[PDB]
């Protein structure tokens, strides 16, 4: 009942896999317009007259 | 340097003035003393100009757009940070020393003193704006083409 309540494959008997990858995150999609935004903001405080 | 000229015969004043636009370019003392106001007078030079002189003269120094994008070597670009930051590393040993200095200094002295030696102050800062505009601009291009070449 406890393993029915939890998200448990019940796989063979006494054998439930944990799935402990976690998805395994390899996806990189070079996040570039907030690098952008970065590099523009240090621009515009090296030029700013502060 | 270009100036405009007429002669004034042989007679009162050579020119009449309604305005102040005439007495507007202290003449020079060259030009007095080999005979301005005495044996001919300037007269004012302007560069009306018309919309396409204007327009030619504006896209003059305008580049290829592609050189805009365009990315620049990265072992060269790095060899050059290497190099820059190398020289920044004795700099910084010089400006060590040099702040040591500047209160065993006469307020006269300290002029003089950066007079045939280098200032590692104003080197470091002339460092540090080459470093920092050459790496923004290339970190910027490169995101920039990452996005727009797919």
């Amino acid at each position: 009942d406890y393993a029915k309540k939890r998200g448990w494959v019940l796989g063979p008997n006494n054998y439930y896999s944990f799935a402990s990858q976690q998805q395994k995150p390899e996806d990189t999609t070079i996040p570039s317009t907030e690098l952008a935004k970065q590099v523009i903001e240090y621009a515009r405080q090296l030029e700013m007259i502060v | 340097v270009i100036d405009a000229f007429r002669l004034i015969n042989a007679n009162h004043e050579p020119r009449q003035t309604t305005s102040n636009l005439g007495h507007l370019n202290k003449p020079s003392i060259q030009a007095l003393i080999h005979g301005l106001n005495r044996h001919y007078y300037s007269i004012t030079i302007n560069y009306r100009k018309n919309e396409l002189e204007q327009k030619m003269l504006l896209n003059l120094h305008k580049k290829s757009w592609m050189e805009g994008l365009t990315l620049q070597d990265y072992s060269e670009h790095c060899k050059h940070n290497e190099s820059v930051v190398k020289e920044m590393l004795e700099l910084a040993k010089n400006y060590n020393k040099a702040v040591e200095e500047e209160d065993k200094m006469t307020p006269e002295q300290l002029a003089i003193k950066n007079v045939g030696k280098q200032d590692p102050k104003r080197h470091l800062e002339e460092h540090v704006d080459v470093l920092m505009t050459s790496n923004i601009v290339q970190c910027l291009a490169a995101m920039l083409d990452t996005v727009v070449f797919k």
